RNA sequence: UGGAGAGUUUGAUCCUGGCUCAGGACGAACGCUGGCGGCGUGCUUAACACAUGCAAGUCGAACGGAGAGUGGCGAACGGGUGAGUAACACGUGGGUGAUCUGCCCUGCACUUUGGGAUAAGCCUGGGAAACGUCUAAUACCGAAUACACCCUGCUGGUCGCAUGGCCUGGUAGGGGAAAGCUGCGGUGUGGGAUGGGCCCGCGGCCUAUCAGCUUGUUGGUGGGGUGAUGGCCUACCAAGGCGACGACGGGUAGCCGGCCUGAGAGGGUGACCGGCCACACUGGGACUGAGAUACGGCCCAGACUCCUACGGGAGGCAGCAGUGGGGAAUAUUGCACAAUGGGCGCAAGCCUGAUGCAGCGACGCCGCGUGAGGGAUGACGGCCUGUAAACCUCUUUCAGCACAGACGGUGACGGUAUGUGCAGAAGAAGGACCGGCCAACUAGUGCCAGCAGCCGCGGUAAUACGUAGGGUCCGAGCGUUGUCCGGAAUUACUGGGCGUAAAGAGCUCGUA
RNA sequence: UCGAAGGUGGAUCGGCGAUUGGGACGAAGUCGUAACAAGGUAGCCGUACCGGAAGGUGCGGCUGGA
């Protein structure tokens, strides 16, 4: 129905995604519900996410989709909103 | 491109006036027209006085600043040194005499190169002519 | 005017003459040679003038002034059209381009050489 | 065509026909209603009422006619009922 | 937070007033000429006709069976093009007490009980080709139960913007469903989220050499109808609606965020990229469905083209490549699902010409290379040049061959970018213009040959033509045509005029 | 019952057309000399009739008339 995806914002070998809210029928550069946050070439991949918008949109049902559901679990708001244990603490930059 | 005594012989200093100052100004850099109409319009769009900035700008450049150091004589012999490489910036090989030096910058040389590593404390004001060269465009 | 006098009809925009209406919005056409000849020119200006009657693709006959020194151009032949005027000629608006498709390149020029087609002789 | 067209032409004959035969038994349970109440019959009707309003939302049941439908439909029945 | 001008009517002058130049750009095209990288871009004309392969399949955790076949979801999304449309189509604003929503999650309650068939499989006919008897299911069906829900009657309170809404209001009548097999599901009903649908305020091209148009037309009442309000439709009464603030006609047109220009206000355009609309050979339909202009569905009618053993059939690139035409002009019948998006499945996976990339074209915008020092009585050579070369050392970016080699159980890009090595200048410069405007000057042809953006140059001494030197200006580009804005206060709202320059109706009366 | 397409008197819009009418530009070859000076009869406006052609003459007007 909903879903969060990701968005390929960059120029030639050398993508930058950020990471959207949609409907599951859009293409893949189109309208967005609501922009959370953004997201892989560096050394420690730069991962933003607004932590009160995810549990809002995922509180609601919007299905992950399974590359942005390895970021969420990475950051920790999956575990926010699924309850389980592993808890968060993950990332730095440098 | 690259120009590859003359040439300087026409304005002497070794719209009938207007064109020879940007002359010498252009042929002294090595810089195409192109890349010098550019500087310009970036120029007048920083603050302060719009001739001051082009001669800040002329300046900045990597080469350039291997003439002022003196590394290599004549500029011209700067082109050869600075595209084959020998020159280090921050660690990493700039091979680009349009690459173009800000406040803090490191310049060193590479290991071999056998044919002394000065450093930028500001960009240098115009006391460290422009208003033909203003007069020339627009 | 009165401004009320504006409101009731406005400005107008002044009708723009088109330049050169046999091209129809496009820099070069081709045709066929229809005749070839020459005319005497306007004005103190003497001399004879080589042109030539160009039926275009677009369907449209029209006088055309063949640049340079000498020419091929037989009847029945295929020509490029450019655009642009030669003022002595009255009428006469249009130019054949040089060394392209079938009219062939000014022999022996050495001197203005893109605009006459001339390739370079052996560097 | 070569698709799976060929499959889904194959059902829309059987999915149809299905469709019809309700659509069409209660156009005939609703005309027979009528018929009773133009006549002046009140206790055959009001036997009528309760035989097309139970088949109008099983039809609406079966995902044929949609239940906003069926509902407009038995408000229509009852509201000439009671005059 | 920015607003230049110049030439040309005359013997000369001032004004009015065109025409022409300097500037910036482009989905460009031609010539002459090309060395490689990075990066976007590429049928504007014929919505002209299309040969070939591929562009939507998937599940054996539903089912017989032994790939095909029934069944469930998907196929309405992605992608294409600009024909049509001057319209609620679009852009911004609201309204929906006038309504729908599969999948998704997250409350509550249930998944009770029985039957009848039909493909596949066998045996027939039909033909070059291709489309009569049996057995299962989450296929399809009688019921039961559901008090949430739908319909009708009588009545409580409140809210207000009138129909009316809401409190699952309370009552009492009548009815609504489902599926099971190895962890996923299935029906009903509250709520949330998504997507829509339908109305209206205003906004946005030309035309009166288009002045009248309308009869389901404008309204009402009772019915039909839709998800829903409505002459949406239909039967009877009423006689109204729209228009000088441009109705009804004719012409052109996808609209916009933007993009080019301008100091602005404006003018032009709607490429790529991102929304909304319409259309899928041409027209008219409906079916299935939660949702349909249903590209790669169905039916009928027409136009056009293929196969044929002449009995019969089949098909529509305005998907991606590609082909032929038409054009001054626009690309490979490429590789891969590794990455991001989507569909199906419990999942492993399997599809994806979406997408990520590669090739090709200087088509555009950037960035680097073609050498760096020294070098004179200034060789020879060409013409009335040049510290350049000659010649002395030197550096090796890109190109060349070698070795290592990616960042994004496994990567298309790619043995690629990239680094470290071996020598040697070796493999690398064009194109315009030089009468004045507007940078640069001297030596065959005779008003012929020719040049030219406007002045105007050629009728025997040419800084203007044709060639050779010498110089400038730009340089992998340089010139020329085509188009739009500017200069143009030359449609003037900002910002003009009308005694004689173009410009006061011949004069008065008076409706809007 | 509605209903595409296909059948068989006008409205609007265009292509070709024997032939014919004026316009522009070109060389200037004939026929004149109408306008500019009282241009040798002041010129021009509005009609009217006439003439190879510029033009001529009536009626009223005007100064942009010596
Ligand atoms: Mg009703
Ligand atoms: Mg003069
Ligand atoms: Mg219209
Ligand atoms: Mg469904
Ligand atoms: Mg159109
Ligand atoms: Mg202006
Ligand atoms: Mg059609
Ligand atoms: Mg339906
Ligand atoms: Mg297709
Ligand atoms: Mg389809
Ligand atoms: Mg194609
Ligand atoms: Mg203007
Ligand atoms: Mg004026
Ligand atoms: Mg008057
Ligand atoms: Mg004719
Ligand atoms: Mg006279
Ligand atoms: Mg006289
Ligand atoms: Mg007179
Ligand atoms: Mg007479
Ligand atoms: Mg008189």
């Amino acid at each position: 129905a909903v879903k969060i995806k990701l968005t390929r914002l960059g120029k030639i070998r050398n993508p930058q995604y950020r990471i959207i809210v949609a409907d599951a029928r859009t293409r893949r550069d189109g309208r967005a519900i609501e922009v959370i946050g953004r997201y892989p070439k560096e050394e420690p991949s730069l991962i933003q996410i607004d932590s009160e918008r995810a549990q809002y949109w995922l509180g609601v049902g919007a299905q992950p989709t399974e590359p942005v559901l390895a970021l969420l679990k990475i950051t920790g708001d999956w575990q926010k909103f699924k309850g389980l244990p592993g808890a968060e603490g993950t990332l730095k930059v440098k | 491109a690259r120009y590859t005594t003359r040439k300087s012989r026409r304005l002497g200093v070794d719209y009938r006036q207007q064109l020879q100052e940007k002359q010498k100004a252009r042929f002294s850099y090595g810089v195409m027209e192109k890349q010098f109409r550019r500087y310009y319009e970036e120029a007048n769009r920083q603050p302060g006085k719009t001739g001051d900035n082009l001669l800040r700008i002329l300046e900045s450049r990597l080469d350039n600043v291997v003439y002022r150091a003196g590394l290599a004589r004549t500029r011209r012999m700067a082109r050869q040194l600075v595209s084959h490489g020998h020159f280090l910036v921050n660690g990493v090989k700039v091979d680009i005499p349009s690459y173009r030096v800000s406040q803090y910058d490191i310049i060193d040389v590479k290991e071999k190169s056998l044919n002394q590593r000065i450093l930028v404390h500001q960009l240098p004001e115009r006391a460290q002519t422009e208003q033909l060269i203003v007069e020339l465009y627009s | 005017p009165t401004i009320q006098q504006l409101v009731r009809k406005g400005r107008r925009d002044k009708i723009a003459k088109v330049k050169t209406a046999a091209l129809k919005g496009s820099p070069q056409r081709r045709g066929v040679c229809t005749r070839v000849y020459t005319t005497t020119p306007k004005k103190p200006n003497s001399a004879l003038r080589k042109v030539a009657r160009v039926k275009l693709t677009s369907q449209v006959e029209v006088t055309a002034y063949i640049p340079g020194e000498g020419h091929n151009l037989q009847e029945h032949s295929m020509v490029l059209v450019r655009g642009g005027r030669v003022k002595d000629l009255p009428g006469v608006r249009y130019k054949i381009i040089r060394g392209s498709l079938d009219t062939q390149g000014v022999k022996n020029r050495k001197q203005a050489r893109s605009r006459y087609g001339a390739k370079k002789e052996k560097s | 065509n070569i698709k799976s067209q060929i499959k889904r032409i194959r059902t829309n004959e059987r999915r149809r026909l299905r469709n019809q035969s309700v659509k069409s038994s209660l156009r005939t349970a609703i005309r027979g209603f009528r018929e009773a109440v133009d006549a002046g019959d009140k206790d055959k009707a009001s036997e009528l009422l309760h035989a097309t309003s139970r088949k109008l939302d099983k039809a609406a049941s079966k995902g044929v006619i949609h239940p906003n439908q069926a509902a407009n439909k038995k408000s229509a029945l009852a509201l000439a009922l009671n005059k």
